[PDB]
DNA sequence: TCGGAAGAGATTCAGAG
RNA sequence: UCCGCGGCGCG
DNA sequence: CTCTGAATCTCTTCCGACGCGCCGCGA
């Protein structure tokens, strides 16, 4: 039925009506006694309506109705992505769901995940329902309904009760891999965001700039001891794809670690013994030293000796305030040699995993937590940031860039005076210029990447940059020698939509303001960037289906 | 309709065990036929199944 | 000099360049193209009276009568705007088309009248364009969206062999008319020439060729050229052009001037060409080897038997030759096969062709086109010829015309709309030119050849589409009956014509929902250009070469704005500048370049002209004598950047940012980031919600003013004055003396549109901005809207921001928010939802709106009236019944023992059941206005009258006020003109106002002015009580509503929503955030002096997002606010003024030669102390898009304002009171929220309702469904080895009709079983499969 | 009441008789 | 309590 | 000079992610 009493026919109703209309007029003009030729186009009528009913459009021009639309056969109720197989044999919609917008949470252990207080209450109702009932508070289901709904507090202990061991399944679309899919034990809050451990969220390929995410609870016990012994995440530590571990850290927990493992060769209290790394904790936090400040501490390791017994060495060891204090989270086992240089993103991958083969799955979480949290903490302290006085331009470039258009004054007044054909003299120019940024780059980053300090007796040296954009780059935080490169020395040459490299290449830097031809050009590569992507996901996902399709029958 | 595309007498009741003449109402009579019209007392679920 | 208005809050610009031409207005396109579509016109040329005049006269032959047409007038509409708003009926006026019909007598001459019938026909009613550009359709705003297609005209194009994958390449050539059927010619593989129509099938050219009317000898005569060869004997002459030598081998000796020469084996080259030119030979001696291998060029007869022996296109057989030498006809005629220059293609083709002549190709055609039935040569023909040649049939329009000429470089401009013979003719030739190579196909992808076709050209193609129905029609009841006892109001049914056009508004792809978050929303919207729609293109068969930015975009399309994803390129935006060609095609302004001095005349060129001529950059730097300062001023020309000396310079671009549209326009500090980022930005921008109060942007770009004014928003003085009277609502003024027209009131009022549910839930409001006595001007802002503030653009709000990683919670563009912010109600909006209640005269019994509600509280009614609505002003909460509407449940019959059960039970199993309309869940809100429309006939509850009531006074009160204040203007006119001479000003002024008006102070044109406005006083008092007789009437009447509805309730809510962590918001270099916590105002970081920060950010998105603009932006934001706090605190001090003047004056002259050059020396001290309580809140900044503030001046003003050269602060920590070691940028940043919010998003079902077919949940938020466990789930539960939970996922949870009744049965039950059945999709599946004559079934049950 | 790839059918060319 | 079609919108 | 097989050409059919959200319309 439809609104104003009308009725929405589905199409197949109509197809049926239409044959079984020329199906009777056959028999009327049969049993009455037609002529031949009357009786022959009949037939022929409803052989096409047949045709129609059973797959319409399958020759010749299709049937439509008043919407001027094609209508959908049975064997349109099969086919296609709309088709029966796929939208609901599989892929079914399901209860117990819900979907929110997701958010960093950084007080979560690994394995737990912030749930609003609504979605719970709502997905497990039912289960409240069991409970409450059981306890004697509501005796009917009207009773226990009627109680959720006014929120009598003790409806709020019981989902305290209810949860505290019941794993749910979080999923975000699309489920590239099988990462995509995993399960948490919750925890309550207020509000509306789901809240995330932000180093699984670096598996799940997912941002917090508005992506949200589904979760489902499983309903049987069964299905909660699978959801725990297999899909919690304290247990895909290691992709599929490759041995190394998924689980890595980025961004702030990196950028934190990077500097509080640097060193310099000045700082505050400088050279002093410290007799264990409590004490290094205690002279940084009393602020009598730097973290950066270099100094002799003895500590103690450990390793795993021969029978398998974490036998114990102590001596002193040249190191940095910094470095003792992360050394002091380091689970029993690994040598100190592990911290004692400049931590980056790489180093600590490695450091993951030696942690997960030399030692268990569980110290390895714990390994995994505490870094977690000891970096965002020294991150925050460092407050690192970036300024317009960081991204120093190197003042060779002017004269780098002089040189070559003087070079290319020179190759093209060699072509007035027909010396060359064009093509070369194209080909000369396109060099000339890639040599000129080449030399760019390297200007900056060696005016970038050092700088010179005094040493404590009063005398200067030359040392790695603390310089901001350069700090987040080397650490591998984020960036890349291209984007520096791009962001102050000249980016160079681009390409016409053909692919052709434009002769003029973008002379001035992103500092610097581009003025609006190069900025016009620019914008070539990014439209073809994005039409890229666009029509890239499409195609990937198609190779998945085929390839799952294919291999799906082999197991061991 | 009688030999519609919809005909109870066909495909069976509309609403659990209620005859389209309405002679029969509850499941005193369920699993019988009417005199009237070819409907069953039956469930709806058997419009889903008859073809 | 600034308008008074305008010193308030003058914005610093820091541009350089100056600005010789201002921004048109940004609508210009839509409403002239409208008014094109509608205004009258005496030509023909467009609209009405051109698509009247391409069908009529109809005239009848049998019937010897005629039906002409007249003129047309468009009626008065009947409804205003907002009334069409409210009650949901399309803002429309009546077509009136006067028509006369014509009766000649039954002897010749036929032209001999003998009646003639005149009268006005009501042939239909059309939408009229609002003034803000939007139509009214229905109860809904709607904008059409300008398309970009194909021109019509002919192309040609070429395949990179990709087809064929042989290496060769591959020429075809089109022509696309406006209507009607498509040609192309296509080569082959096999260098054969093809023709196909509408893409049907491939033939051989010859058989258009021979159906048009040339025989072959005549093709081969026209397309090819011919050489002469005579026979004596056995001697063999041959008649020669030396350049035809020229690409032949000279295998054999040639003669010239009767000596032989050739160095055989060798090419001809022009030492050769020359040495026979200059022997002016003429005629030469060939081997029969030579005459050998060529075609004969037509039929060859023999007198000596009346006999022919050679056809056309065939080969020189020798014997041939000898019997045609032997009978007389001695000269021979043939083609010439230049091996790159003369191609035999048409030879091949000749050859090739099934037919023979011009019938059986004729019928051929029609075979192919009309499949299935018997040929005929009438037939054929009657196609052929109305096909390509019946003007009614197809057509080019004009620019078709233009561009077919101009692509085939005729002289002519104009021409028929049907093609002809030399036509297809000359295109032949063409495409042959370009398979020689001595040519280039076409590329259509510039922009020079996509069209701009507006609204006006689609709704005169539905009129005309009307037009040929109607026409139709008309000619079968000519045909059908007399023509004497009717008049054509009959003959004429409106049905087709209303038909087309509304389906044309409602249903059209082009008809697009329109968008209303923010004034700047709506702009972009109207301006927007899609490629799709009618005739355009499918986003599946987009290619990337369409998307691409094609070089003649410069200027005329936005390359910035397009929207992301797949719609990515298709759609785009107008620049700034770009105005519509009559043609369509895009145009665009530049500066005259005269002898080194620029002239500052305008000039508007084309992509072709543009691409022809050579233009400079704009950037470049002048003096001012208009000589550039470089010799070698960069400029571009052929779609290629260059240097060129100062003579060379043909045009210079107007200005800087003619590149981007408006809403690239807007970001500040654009040329600094990337264009991904930008992009995003400028995209994410339009989705700004408008705040509780509208802040002005520090760092904004002067387009803002330009933007707001030109919106229909904010209420702009249409004329100049002094205002009167303003309140919360109404706004009057008194327009001067000067400027009122004689006999007008001189009083001017204004009605803002208090608050109403924008097209997107949002707030739409307007509040005034003028205070008693102050002047206004001509085009002065009165009244702003929404994100409006003093007439700038107000999308975002101003936040203190540092850039510091923090404790993780802004951990991957997450943003962390100081609960400050939420205190103030900074980012606080207002919602507005329309919930609507029908009742119904169901069967079994009326429906009808009550208070008398079963089985429910009466406290819930308490809130209702007695009548079941709820008054307004009350709150209301979720679950909560609104208004109280009931329906019948029919019979319900129960037997005595269930009767009994009943009775025991109490007053259950009702026939009559609750269906009252209720709180949508978890919304909350007061309940601003409450509306009902009914039925005629049908009795109005108290509820209806009390409104009606209130409705009718109100409408009373409003017409009596606008009496009194336009009355007292008409008076204080009487004053002015009595007191200008024989003044009785006390005499009258014992009497009353009557007298005033009735007495004659003098006798001269004084009492004439008396006169006329007695007469204007009597004009509008009568016209008054008209208007509110029929404003009475039009309250009081029914209502049509729909079927079978009695009478239908509609019930508006507001509610406050607040910032609340998973709110996403933005800045307008587009880095989004999610909010992920708020704090306690003491945690957050604090500066030196104790005022906290406000807003934490990520640093480490902006190197590898590069969107270092937005830094310079915090910078600005610090210098900024800098002066507005010592200004604040120069106010607070209550200093002499004169001391902040010169502050003020210092800061604008801060600039280094920029264009602003302001001087506070002529404003008085009130006005300049107006500006400091205006500028106390921080130095609003203008910075132009590729003409903005340089660092080094960003570092002088904020040296000015006493903050850290560098723009980094030390800062503490609130949570331990330490100091973090590195300095920290901290600034002032501008930012939006991007209704996204969290609470539209978060939702969760536990059980609910479920699908009739495939019992599967309902799907999406609305219907309370679940999520949908997609088939990539599925994969990756696979992937473990998770069986269980898939298996319930599958089963039990989600389509096991009986399983899950069991299933919550168990869980309610504490025990966690389960029992998988069967999904009853795969039994929908088998019973589908069976149904198709397929037996399928299970076996070993 | 569009471009690309693969398969099937039809037509043409070469080799063998 | 509902089959969609078209459209924008965010992932 | 003719016949058959193989090769080539022409015509027809199939396919080009997953997920949510609003709006309109529905002979
Ligand atoms: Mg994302
Ligand atoms: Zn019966």
């Amino acid at each position: 039925p439809l609104d104003g009493g009308r009725f929405a026919t589905s199409d197949l109703n109509d197809l049926y009506r239409r044959v079984i209309n020329r199906n009777n007029r056959l028999k009327r003009l049969l049993d009455l006694a037609a002529p031949d030729i009357i009786v022959r186009n009949e037939k022929r009528m409803l052989q096409e309506a047949v045709d129609a009913l059973l797959d319409n459009g399958r020759r010749g021009r299709a049937i439509t109705g008043s919407n001027k639309r094609p209508l959908k056969s049975l064997a349109d109720m099969i086919k296609g992505k709309q088709g029966r197989f796929r939208q609901n044999l599989l892929g079914k919609r399901v209860d117990y769901s819900g979907r929110s917008v997701i958010t960093v949470g950084p007080y979560l252990r690994l394995h737990q995940c912030g749930l609003p207080k609504k979605m719970a209450l709502e997905l497990f109702k039912p289960f409240i329902y069991g409970k409450l009932e059981l306890r004697g508070l509501a005796t009917t289901i009207k009773a226990a309904k009627k109680m959720v709904e006014r929120e009598e507090a003790v409806v709020w202990d019981i989902l305290d009760e209810v949860i505290r061991e019941h794993p749910v399944l979080l999923n975000r679309a699309p489920t590239l891999h099988r990462l995509g899919i995993q399960a948490f034990e919750p925890v309550l809050i207020e509000g509306k965001a789901i809240q995330l451990h932000p180093l699984v969220c670096a598996a799940y390929n997912a941002d917090f700039d508005g992506d949200q995410m589904a979760v489902h609870v499983p309903l049987t016990l069964e299905a909660q001891l699978e959801a725990r012994a297999l899909m919690m995440s304290t247990n895909n530590i290691l992709s599929p794809a490759n041995g190394e571990p998924i689980i890595v850290p980025s961004q702030d927990v990196v950028l934190g670690l990077y500097y509080m493992t640097r060193d310099c060769v000045n700082a505050k209290g400088e050279g002093m013994v410290l007799t264990g790394p409590k004490e290094a904790e205690r002279l940084y936090r009393s602020g009598l030293a730097s973290l950066h400040a270099r100094v002799k501490v003895r500590i103690t390791e450990y390793e795993k000796d021969a029978n398998g017994e974490l036998v114990a060495k102590t001596s002193l060891k040249d190191t940095t305030v910094g470095r003792a204090i992360l050394w002091m989270i380091v689970p029993k086992g690994l040598p100190y040699s592990i911290v004692n240089q400049a931590l980056g993103k790489k180093a600590i991958s490695k450091m993951l995993n030696t942690c997960y083969r030399i030692l268990g799955l569980k110290p390895t979480v714990i390994f995994a937590d505490q870094i977690m949290y000891t970096g965002f903490a020294y991150a925050a302290r460092s407050g690192a940031s970036v300024g317009i006085d960081d991204m120093v331009i190197p003042e060779k470039k002017h004269e780098i860039i002089s040189e070559a258009e003087a070079e290319v004054a020179e190759i093209q007044e060699q072509f007035q005076s027909g010396l060359v054909t064009a093509g070369e003299r194209y080909n000369k120019v396109i060099d000339i210029w890639a040599a000129a940024n080449d030399r760019v780059s390297k200007a900056m980053m060696d005016n970038l990447q050092t700088e010179t300090v005094i040493n404590r007796d009063g005398q200067e040296e030359k040392q790695v940059s603390f310089n901001s954009i350069y700090m987040m780059a080397d650490s591998g935080a984020r960036g890349s020698a291209a984007q520096i490169r791009q962001l102050a020395g000249m980016r160079g040459l681009m390409a016409k939509p053909d692919g052709s490299i434009i002769e003029t290449p973008i002379t001035a830097n992103f500092r610097e303001g581009l003025n609006v031809l190069q900025y016009f050009i620019s914008t070539h590569g990014a439209r073809k960037g994005l039409a890229d992507t666009a029509l890239k996901t499409a195609n990937s996902g198609y190779l998945t289906r085929r390839l799952v399709d294919v291999a799906q029958d082999l197991v061991v | 309709e009688r030999d519609g595309l919809f005909c109870a007498r066909i495909f069976g009741p509309v609403k659990d065990y209620e005859c389209l003449c309405g002679k029969y109402k509850r499941l005193k009579h369920r699993g019988v036929i009417c005199e009237k019209c070819g409907v069953e007392v039956t469930q709806t679920k058997v419009r889903r199944e008859r073809m | 000099v600034y308008s008074y208005t305008e010193k308030k809050r003058i914005r610093k610009d820091f541009g350089k360049r100056p600005q010789v031409l201002d921004v048109p207005y940004l609508l210009s396109i839509q409403l002239d193209s409208f008014q094109k579509f509608i205004e009258q016109d005496p030509e023909g040329q467009y609209g009405l009276e051109a698509a009247f005049r391409s069908v009529f006269p109809i005239q009848s032959y049998s019937g010897n009568s005629e039906l002409q047409y007249v003129s047309y007038r468009l009626g008065e509409p009947v409804f205003d705007v907002q009334e069409c708003q409210i009650r949901g009926v399309t803002y429309s006026a009546p077509l009136r088309v006067k028509l006369r019909l014509v009766i000649y007598e039954r002897e010749a001459p036929e032209g001999t009248v003998k009646d003639i019938k005149e009268q006005e026909v009501y042939m239909g009613e059309i939408p009229l364009m609002t003034d803000n550009g939007t139509f009214v359709i229905n109860g809904t705003e709607r904008v059409i969206v300008s398309q970009l297609h194909r021109s019509p005209g002919v192309f040609f194009d070429s395949d990179k062999g990709k087809t064929h994958s042989s290496g060769k390449v591959l020429y075809n050539a089109r022509i696309i008319p406006y209507r009607g059927s498509w040609l192309d010619f296509e080569f082959d593989p096999k260098d054969n020439l093809f023709v196909r129509i509408d893409r049907r099938r491939k033939l051989p050219a010859t058989i258009i060729l021979r159906a048009l009317n040339y025989t072959t000898e005549q093709i081969l005569d026209l397309f090819f050229e011919k050489v002469i060869f005579e026979i004596r004997d056995n001697k063999l002459q041959m008649e020669l052009v030396p350049e035809r030598l020229r690409g032949e081998t000279a295998s054999f000796d040639i003669e010239a001037n009767g000596k032989v020469y050739v160095e055989k084996g060798r090419r001809i080259t022009a030492r050769h060409i020359r040495q026979l030119e200059k022997d002016d030979v003429k005629l030469i001696e060939v081997p029969v080897e030579y005459i050998a291998g060529k075609v004969v060029a037509k039929d060859y007869i023999d007198e000596s038997t009346g006999e022919l022996i050679c056809a056309a296109n065939m080969e020189l057989s020798l014997d041939l030759l000898a019997k045609l030498s032997q009978s007389g006809h001695k000269r021979i005629e043939t083609l010439f096969t230049n091996d790159l220059d003369h191609g035999p293609y048409i030879s091949e083709t000749l050859r090739v062709d099934p037919t023979n002549d011009r019938l059986s190709a004729l019928v051929e055609i029609y075979r192919m086109m009309r499949p299935g039935e018997p040929p005929t040569r009438e037939a054929a023909e009657s196609l052929f010829e109305n096909l390509f040649f019946s003007e009614d049939r197809y057509d080019l329009s004009a620019v078709g015309r233009m561009k077919f000429n101009r692509s085939l470089l005729r002289e002519e401009i104009e021409g028929s709309g049907i093609l002809s013979k030399d036509d297809i003719i000359d295109v032949m030739k063409k495409l042959i030119d370009i398979r020689n190579g001595k040519g280039e196909v076409d590329d259509i992808d510039h922009l020079g050849n996509r069209r701009i076709r507006s609204v006006g050209e689609m709704a005169e193609n539905q009129f005309r589409v009307g037009l040929v129905r109607v026409e139709r029609a008309v000619k079968e009841r000519l045909s059908l009956g007399d023509l004497d006892t009717l008049m054509p109001q009959d003959m004429i049914n409106a049905k087709p014509i209303s038909a087309a056009v509304k389906e044309f508004f409602g249903s059209s792809q082009l008809s697009q929902f329109m968008d209303q978050n923010n004034p700047l929303s709506e702009i972009t919207h109207k301006r927007r250009i899609s490629a799709l729609g009618p005739g355009g293109l499918t986003r599946e068969r987009a290619g990337f070469e369409v998307r691409d930015v094609h070089p003649t975009h410069y200027g005329r399309v936005c390359p910035i704005e397009t929207p992301e994803g797949p719609n990515i390129g298709l759609i785009n935006s107008l620049s700034v500048y770009a105005q519509t060609n009559e043609y369509g095609f895009l145009e665009t302004p530049y500066r005259k370049v005269t002898d080194g001095v620029v002239t500052d005349e305008i000039h508007y060129l084309s992509a072709i002209e543009e691409g022809n001529y050579v233009i400079a950059q704009a950037n470049s730097n002048l003096d001012e004598e208009g000589h550039f300062v470089e010799d070698l001023v960069t400029c571009r020309s052929k779609g290629e950047s260059s240097l060129f000396s100062r003579d060379q310079v043909d045009y210079m671009d107007v200005s800087t940012q003619q590149v981007v549209s408006v809403g690239a326009s807007l970001i500040p500090f654009l040329e600094h980031d990337d264009a991904n980022r930008a992009l995003m930005g400028a995209n994410m921008q339009r989705q700004a919600v408008p705040t509780l109060r509208a802040d002005k942007p520090l760092v904004g770009t002067g387009m803002e003013r330009a933007v707001a004014v030109d919106s229909g928003v904010t209420a702009v003085a249409k004329r100049g004055g002094v205002v009167q009277y303003v309140d919360a609502s109404r706004i009057v003024i008194k327009v001067n003396e000067d400027e009122m027209y004689p006999g007008e009131a001189g009083i001017d009022i204004y009605n803002l549109t208090k608050y109403t549910r924008s097209n997107q839930n949002t707030c739409i409001n307007q509040m005034p901005c003028v205070s008693l006595g102050e002047p206004v001007e001509r085009g002065d802002v009165l009244a702003d809207g929404p994100s409006t503030d003093l007439g700038e653009l107000a999308l975002g709000q101003n936040m203190r921001v540092a850039f510091m990683p923090w404790n993780g919670y802004n951990f991957e563009d997450s943003i962390l928010v100081s609960e400050r912010v939420v205190q103030e109600d900074r980012f606080t909006t207002i919602h507005i939802q329309e919930l609507a209640c029908v009742s119904r005269d169901t069967k079994l019994g009326p429906e009808e709106i009550t208070a008398d509600i079963p089985n429910v509280g009466e406290a819930a009614l308490s809130k209702l009236d007695e009548s079941g609505i709820v008054y307004i002003g009350a709150e209301v909460t979720g679950g909560d019944i609104l208004v109280g509407k009931v329906t019948p449940k029919g019979e319900t019959q129960l037997t005595p023992e269930e009767k009994l059960l009943r009775a025991i039970f109490g007053e259950k199993a009702s026939d009559v059941k609750d269906s009252s309309l209720r709180v949508p869940n978890g919304v909350s809100g007061t309940v601003i206005d409450v509306q009902v429309f009914t039925r005629d006939g049908v009795e109005k509850d108290k509820r209806a009258l009390e409104i009606e009531e209130m409705q009718l006074k109100q409408a009373k009160k409003d017409l009596s006020e606008e009496l009194q204040i336009l009355e007292a203007g008409l008076f204080s006119r009487i004053r002015a003109v009595l007191v200008a001479g024989g003044v009785e000003a006390e005499k009258l002024d014992k009497l009353p106002r009557d007298r005033w008006l009735e007495l004659g102070l003098t006798d001269e044109e004084k009492q004439n002015q008396l006169e006329q406005l007695a007469e204007q006083y009597d004009e509008l008092k009568h016209e008054f009580e008209k208007k509110l007789e029929a404003k009475r009437r039009k309250i009081t009447q029914g209502d049509d509503l729909a079927p079978g509805v009695l009478k239908i309730v509609k019930v508006y809510l507001a509610v406050k929503r607040r910032i609340q962590p998973g709110d996403k918001m933005a800045g307008r270099h587009g880095n989004k955030g999610v909010i992920s916590k708020i704090n306690p105002i003491e945690d957050m970081p604090y500066d030196e002096n104790g005022t906290p920060v406000d807003i934490v950010l990520n640093p480490l998105g902006v190197p590898s997002r590069m969107n270092i603009g937005q830094i310079l932006e915090t910078h600005l934001g610090m210098a900024a606010k800098g002066i507005g706090d010592k200004i604040n605190a120069m106010l607070k001090q209550q200093q002499e003024v004169a001391k902040l003047r010169e502050f003020i004056q210092r800061a604008y002259d801060l600039g280094a030669d920029v264009r602003q050059k302001v001087d506070l020396s002529t404003f008085s001290d009130e006005e300049v102390m107006r500006l400091a309580e205006n500028l106390r809140k921080g130095m609003p900044i203008a910075t132009p898009v590729f003409d903005g503030a340089k660092e080094a001046e960003i570092k002088e003003l904020l040296k000015l304002g006493d903050l850290p050269t560098s723009g980094q602060i030390r800062l503490y920590d609130g949570r331990t009171g330490e100091q973090f070691e590195r300095p920290v940028t901290v600034g002032y940043m501008y930012m939006l929220k991007l209704n996204h919010l969290v609470d539209d998003k978060m939702h969760a079902r536990s059980t609910g309702s479920y699908s009739l077919v495939t019992q599967q949940p309902l799907g999406g938020k609305a219907q309370f469904g679940g999520q949908r466990f997609g088939e990539m789930e599925v994969w990756a539960l696979e992937a473990y080895g998770a069986a269980y939970t898939l298996q319930e996922m599958l089963t039990v949870k989600s389509d096991d009709v009986n399983g899950r009744t069991k299933m919550y049965k168990n869980i309610v039950d504490g025990n966690h079983q389960m029992e998988p059945g069967m999904p009853e999709s795969f039994n929908v599946l088998l019973k589908e499969i069976r149904s198709l004559g397929i037996n399928i079934e299970l076996e070993d049950e």
